[PDB]
């Protein structure tokens, strides 16, 4: 019918009369605030924190928690749900930890969603404008396809490597950065994976198939330690923390800021590649996304703990040392990809001005929060010895 | 048939244009039907209702025919009725800046539509003549808008006052 | 030059392969099942086109709450007892979705075709986007509605009370502790599939007829991402349906989880919906067989038959169980009304009608005490009554389940009255039904939740009260109320001066 | 320094100032009698990126609520019947206003020379597109969920059939876009918004709400949040002018013609909307037009222009005396037409009657009688073969049409202005109604020739105009325009065809 | 007060019964669907065209205006707000264009919106990545600053050359793309200048004032017969169709694709500039979007109407022609930066190459559907006599 047969209570007079003569004159409380308890680190509460901090049900036994007792439901054995004994860093409060960007899961999809879009269009003009006809056959044929998206398989296997956190993070703020930084993650593989369909679209024999590219990632020795480095880091870490660290703070910070930035990045414009720079820009605004919130968790959280610091780092600088020449040792084979170049695409000065670019990038954001002393002279030489 | 958008006039008017073969039969007769027909200084109030329509269709024609029969240079600088458009159009602001009253300026202005509008000379031009002559003419016509009463004003006109109520 | 693009199944074509061979590419979870690494899932998206699906729906949902919604006042209109309702099913239900997002996190480590990864992986997502919209319905009665106080600080108000437990049990670590498959099967196959799909649009339909608009405004929203969550359950069993331990394990596994499920949701939901509502949907004895019975039971578990799957067996003591289980936990969560972040409210004449007309016998048992405590004071602060002392001069005393944590009444209970009392190695323990006294004496590890009892034995009520901050703004004035009226609101006082101190009921056997 | 860095918008406005360059025919292309400033600014410093995103912010929580939440409340259908009619005439003609705006802030774009001023007429021309596809969307709404899409669901041809529509076409059509570009920018911005869009708009979403419409309130409101931006272009054009000889000598009567063409139409038209469009009521016309035009407007506003040459409208003391009865007097005539509508019309209850009565005194003595009257006729009865036009014919009361203002008079018969001029120029007879329009005939006749219905019609028989330009419900029988607003006994094009109305040209009486 | 003291009738329990005892049993008409008399260009009605369709109240003597009668306010002079008279076009319906895009106001700032924020994230990212090290310091202070700056001056012209075609439009759906085609102009000049004022901010020395860009444009070499021709085109075209054709369909697309897509997004990449791409591709998203409504509007609706086709086509043919020769003088006189690259950059084979495949770009997509014969090699050598 036009008025429909379910009566509303905001709408129907007789329902409505009912609610409203037992409204109160007043609220009961002026407190309007969610999350009022809540202490802001910044100058007012972000509506951030107040949907995001204290959902996790932790007990007062794990360092921040509210609630109290034991679990109500337990794995067999006895491991708790969550518990402290997941993780080798230790906090005051897990709770204290503040994604910069402030993102909860709205912001988050939509700038995705946004990007998503753009990048239709994007595609879309490209293809109308005839941009390809200026890019390099051997470039496109042989370097996107093979090496850019056996890359993708590395992305892919960073992404996986959040798996386990996802299910041990011990607060809502670690959670969800957490996630976000994972789901970037997969976005980047799957961007990789784009950018390849595209060009089987408007290249006649460009074939899309993984094939190609896969068995470069599980055969091929540009990217044999990366793939080992990526296989550790992922199956052979059972500490969330030790893993999310480990990946943003070590790895992806060298190996994957050289293969992205000073490769890809630097070379495909030079092959009159402005495409695959198209998405390698979502991938280093994700990067720079992700770093300051892995920045603010290990480092102002952590790393400057007001209880566990000089512990922290201790343990963070082990695992530095731990990962750091499994990922030198994925630089060194990639460093074979040189070769294969066409003469001219570049000499030795320009790469090592790349190398130490990363190095002292690294040191800059990375190395130097956790006190750990990395010597950029010999990290360049030892990567660089693989040419 | 006494339609609002489908009526006889219509019908017969379009008729006597598509009998216009020649863009200087169609282009006099256009130029006719606006000294006739349109603008408060029109010959006669008879096609009122349906002029306007009728004007499109005669433009239609004319256009058509002066695309067929002139050369490219010629579309662009030359009126259809083989004057160069940009001459007519000095000449006209001429007269226009040396018009000694509102009175004087008007007749120019509503003039030189009727006689240049667009099928017959090149938009371009006609519509840079639109942009100084309308400034030329609310420029004498606004000047002391309201001194004149009412009573002078009528007469200034000329209209023949029929009824006053108050 | 035509334009042209890729869509989200033009990439996901190849997502299958994304995954490659390695010595230890399994999952780091333990679990007794193998799920196929050949596995797929139902939709074919990508990071991006997800973000884009949700991003939409954000749009409408926010656009609505912040512009037409709130110049309706619709925060304000509604009736006092849903905005206190919506306190506990919002930040409830939070905590349900906020577990989620570990046990998928879970499945995914568990999953090992990429597909089935990338399954549970939208899901975990969309979990994280379900907590932060339930956190934004207390968000939104807290700074627009007629009273703030627990919507504001459920977080940690809800430690204060008894029910929060269970609530922990079937929608925290029922969902994270354990085989992979049995979270699974607590949290889709049966917790969604069963309860929450169902469950989250007839909270609309409550939340419509009681003034409410902004809940079906954003949990219809939270809705319409199911379908995913029902497909991932559904896959799971797919997944595991060829492992030889299936058919070992499989039926054990989910019957203990609907039994679990079932424990809690039978007994608070139908008391959430008739007794946190003035205006009333259905009886909920109907919506239950027609929800766990029918539908679920019926319908749903006969599509898994081929894999394996067969109805619970503990269905049949469910629902025996199950017709006055709601009606008698009310008279404890009442009876307990200080302990709780919302106020609460007795049945009016209508209402009392309403329950007679729908369950013959209520009045008789219910009714007349519900009379009794309010005739003798118990919406009064004068009167020094609360309902537990009820409960202590009748001699009827009130456990909690060692496993499921829902507290029960065996002398007064209308509905089942088992008990069932042990001893090991010096703790004792209480236990209100079989499936759940076998799940403990199988698995005395897994649960050794200290009860409500255990924790604040021989403090005195306004104490624990004040400690876990059940106050309001004024610091003066409780949180809970035992009526939803804006005047003679009870203090920490009001309670202070009653000198009720908790007491170890099982202790009575010694 | 690898700090994360960007740009905004007020840091790229900084240089648009500069983007113009100086070349000989670099002037704009409208004829023009003043001269806008070379280095006129613009108040709010946007960018084509940043406006986008503003706007954007807007439409999500405007398409949201209607979407959503409003339609699951069924706020399309839960509005008071004549207030759903009243919206198919204040939306769709608020819409043509929209839509010329878009082509009058083109022109005024073409003729500031000032990179700035350009800019901030730019502004508008984006917003009054929005605003056309905004007022498009109401009647897009409540056709799709309404009580009666008809007239919702066809406006835009069927709003043709109607005097009232001529009128509409005067003030927020060609008056925006024919004429000095700072003419047009006075009887757009400094008049049209400034003193009645603005102010106007706001009423609407109260009426609105009163009548328990919360589709319009939901998309004039966010149109409301866009006007700012459009006064200070209104307060602009007159700051770059300011220093023009031709200012001193023309600003005045530009703005004196341009106030008493809006409010010509406005102050009947809108008393008639708020007043006889809905059953709540919210508030007097008369004291609502008097702080607004006079107060607001022709004091505060128009008062802090006073320092660039500004005068307040030498015709509004005529413009106050006429307007006491204007609306009452306009509703008899726009009742009495109810066949050439695009809404359903119903005459005033009892109950109304009495605020009439009580707000105005001497209403019921007038109008009242004459509903009463008429409906004792059975205007609102299909059978009774009676429509009030019958009524003016028998007691002798011509209805004429301004040559100018469009606006329908009956000046035997008003309570307010009686005043009637009839004028033979070249075989042509022209009727005005007030010495403002007359003098602006007199003396711009080529710009005023618009045909009127009498004319058009003359010789036509009622229903065969109406079925001519589809004033017909989907049913092809049933007339969209109705004598009430129930939703039984509805007019049919046959019931009209009966009654064998002819129009005839109320001017041809006189020899 | 909690409730308020305004009482809505939607909520108001007096009111709405009111209100719902006035309610009819069901709606007075079955017919939905606001412009269901609008005749839909795909299979279905589309909100774009239901929401813009007939929104102008152009009378019958306009062609495909639904009102009749003069109109009641014209200008001094008696020229009409709106006429056939404005443009040398004919059709049978000033309504039939439609943008393929759908675009109307809400999905239109919609993606400009994205296109902003996402903007400004890319970026805080390139900056925080420090991708500035990498760029050739001579393109980035003489190429970018000057030359790519001093082509915000040419879109900001084009963008003008809008104004009067905003004001003449004779339908809605033309006036909608018209106004967004310019609105997309005025974006990328703008973006222009946001690029170098980025630049001002990272790089040390670098100064975002328009001076320079400026002084380039009116009076360098380079761009003089590119600004000769924005001049023309925007101040001496009086026609709105010959305006919006000659811009889009021959000045832009040969001059504005080879600077913006034959030199700067080809050669940037060879310095290391990836920033100069990222709003370069903004430009040929919005010129590849701008394309589909020019060709719908000249091509589809005008160029092959049913009784205006071979008028249309001539009218067209002519200004091709009249264009043409000033784009040609534009190209040839920006041949001349060539020389100011350093050596070796690129060669006179890969220039003309380029210069082919604009030309031919155009042949195929603007000159072939109106039947201009253009000759390719003859528009190629004329443009590179500019090389030094
Ligand atoms: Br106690
Ligand atoms: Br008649
Ligand atoms: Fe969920
Ligand atoms: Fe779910
Ligand atoms: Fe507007
Ligand atoms: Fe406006």
């Amino acid at each position: 019918s036009m008025l429909g047969e379910r009566r509303r209570g905001l709408t129907d007079p007789e329902m409505a009369a009912v609610i409203l003569k037992a409204l109160p004159e007043a609220p009961l409380d002026g407190n309007n605030k969610m999350g009022y308890f809540v202490t802001p680190r910044w100058k007012r509460l972000t509506e951030y924190e107040a949907l995001t901090v204290y959902a996790q049900p932790n007990a007062d036994w794990i360092a921040g928690g509210l609630d109290w007792g034991d679990w109500t439901q337990k794995f067999h054995g006895g491991r708790p749900s969550w518990g402290n004994e997941t993780t080798e860093l230790r906090t005051v409060d897990w709770f204290k930890h503040r994604d910069p960007l402030r993102r909860w899961h709205a912001p988050y999809v939509k700038d995705k969603a946004e990007e998503w879009r753009y990048t239709d269009r994007f595609l879309q003009g490209y293809s109308a404008d005839g941009q390809i006809r200026a890019m390099n056959p051997t470039w496109r044929d042989e370097f996107i396809n093979r090496y850019w998206g056996a890359f993708l398989f590395n992305e892919y296997g960073l992404f996986n490597a959040h798996s386990q956190g996802a299910r041990e993070a011990l607060s809502d703020v670690t959670r969800v950065s957490l996630a976000f930084w994972g789901f970037d993650k997969i976005d980047i593989a799957q961007m990789i994976q784009l950018e390849r369909g595209f060009l089987a679209k408007i290249v006649p024999g460009f074939d899309e198939s993984t094939a190609v590219p896969k068995a470069e990632w599980t055969n091929g020795e540009v990217y044999k330690s990366a793939r080992l480095a990526v296989e550790g880091l992922w199956q052979e870490v059972f500490d969330w923390n030790e893993s999310a660290f480990s990946v943003h703070a070590v790895y992806d910070a060298l190996f994957g800021q050289f293969v992205r930035r000073e490769f890809f990045q630097r070379l495909a414009p030079r092959f009159g590649d402005n495409l695959t720079p198209f998405f390698i820009n979502q991938a280093q605004t994700y990067f720079q996304i992700a770093k300051q919130g892995v920045q603010d968790l290990y480092y102002n959280c952590l790393g400057d703990d007001p209880e566990f610091s000089d512990y922290n780092r201790t343990v963070m600088r082990n695992w530095t040392g731990k990962w750091l020449e499994p990922t030198i040792a994925a630089l060194r084979d990639f460093m074979g990809l040189f070769a294969k170049l066409p003469a001219g695409t570049t000499d030795k000065e320009e790469i090592t001005a790349s190398l130490y670019r990363v190095v002292d990038d690294w040191i800059e954001d990375y190395a130097s929060r956790i006190d750990f002393k990395a010597d950029r002279d010999q990290i360049v030489k030892a990567v660089l010895a693989g040419l | 048939k006494l339609g609002i958008h489908s009526n006889d006039t219509r019908d017969a008017w379009v008729n006597k244009i598509a009998q216009l073969n020649t863009l200087e039969k169609a282009a006099e007769m256009l130029k006719q039907f606006r000294m006739d027909h349109t603008t408060p200084f029109r010959n006669s109030y008879e096609l009122d209702n349906d002029y306007l329509w009728i004007e499109a269709k005669l433009e239609e024609k004319v256009a058509v025919l002066k695309a067929r029969a002139f050369n490219e240079v010629d579309f662009r600088h030359k009126t259809a009725f083989g004057e160069d458009a940009k001459s007519v159009l000095d000449g006209t602001v001429a007269k226009m800046n040396a018009a000694k009253d509102k009175w004087e300026a008007e007749k120019i202005h509503i003039g030189f539509r009727q006689a240049y509008k667009p099928p017959i000379m090149p938009v371009n031009y006609f519509l840079d003549g639109e942009r100084q002559l309308g400034t030329r003419l609310m420029e004498l016509r606004n000047l002391n808008y309201y001194d004149t009463p009412l009573e002078e004003l009528r007469k200034q006109r000329g209209v023949r006052v029929v009824h006053l109520q108050s | 030059r035509a334009p042209t693009s890729v869509n989200a199944q033009e990439v996901h074509r190849w997502l299958q392969s994304f995954n490659w061979d390695f010595k230890n590419n399994r999952t780091k979870y333990a679990t007794k099942y193998k799920m196929a690494n050949e596995t797929k899932e139902q939709f074919k998206l990508i990071a991006k086109e997800y973000a884009r699906m949700e991003a939409v729906k954000d749009e409408r949902q926010f656009g609505s709450l912040q512009d037409a919604l709130t110049r309706l006042n619709a925060g304000v209109r509604v009736h006092p007892k849903w905005n206190e309702t919506m306190k506990v099913v919002s930040n409830f239900l939070e905590v349900g979705e906020y577990n989620a997002i570990a046990a998928t996190g879970m499945l995914w480590d568990s999953a090992q075709a990429a597909e089935q990864k990338n399954g549970y992986l939208a899901q975990v997502l969309d979990e994280i986007r379900h907590t932060h919209q339930c956190a934004y319905v207390n968000y939104y009665f807290a700074k627009n509605g007629q009273d703030p106080a627990g919507h504001n600080d459920a977080r940690r108000t809800r430690t204060i009370g008894p029910l929060w437990k269970g609530m922990k049990r079937v929608f925290s670590d029922g969902f994270i502790s354990g085989d992979a498959v049995e979270c699974s099967l607590n949290l889709q196959l049966v917790g969604e599939a069963c309860f929450t799909n169902p469950l989250i649009v007839a909270v609309t339909e409550w939340a419509a007829a009681n003034g409410d608009e902004i809940t079906p405004t954003v949990f219809l929203s939270i809705e319409t991402d199911e379908l995913r969550h029902m497909a991932n359950g559904y896959q799971t069993v797919v997944s595991i349906a060829n492992d030889p331990a299936s058919a070992k394990y499989l039926n054990t596994d989910l019957n203990n989880a609907f039994w679990t499920q079932q424990k809690y949701f039978t007994p608070v939901l139908g008391m959430l919906f008739e007794y946190g509502s003035k205006f009333k949907v259905e009886p909920w004895v109907k919506t239950w067989d027609r929800w766990v019975y029918e539908d679920w039971g019926g319908i749903w578990i006969g599509r898994l038959g081929k894999y394996g799957v067969e109805s619970p067996r503990s269905l049949k003591d469910a629902k025996q169980d199950a017709y006055w289980a709601h009606h008698d936990l009310y008279l404890l969560a009442y009876a307990l009304w200080p302990t709780g972040f919302f106020r609460l409210a007795l049945p009016d004449q209508e209402e009392m009608e309403w329950f007679e007309a729908n369950y013959p016998g209520w009045y008789d048992h219910y009714g007349k005490i519900y009379e009794e405590w309010r005739a003798r004071g118990c919406e009064d602060p004068s009167s020094g009554f609360i309902p537990l002392m009820w409960f202590i001069e009748n001699n009827h005393p009130i456990y909690i389940d060692r496993v499921s944590q829902v507290p029960f009444c065996p002398s007064l209970a209308k509905g089942a009255s088992t008990l069932r009392v042990h001893e090991y190695n010096g703790e004792m323990h209480t236990f209100s039904d079989q499936w759940g006294e076998r799940m403990w004496l199988a698995e005395p590890e897994r649960y050794e939740c200290q009860n409500i009892f255990e924790q604040y034995e021989g403090r005195e009520l306004s104490e624990v009260i004040a400690e876990l901050h059940g106050l309001r703004s004024d610091g003066k004035t409780l949180i809970a109320q035992p009526h939803v009226r804006g005047d003679k609101l009870w203090t920490l006082d009001d309670i202070k001066r009653l000198n009720c101190v908790f007491k170890n009921p099982v202790k009575a056997f010694n």
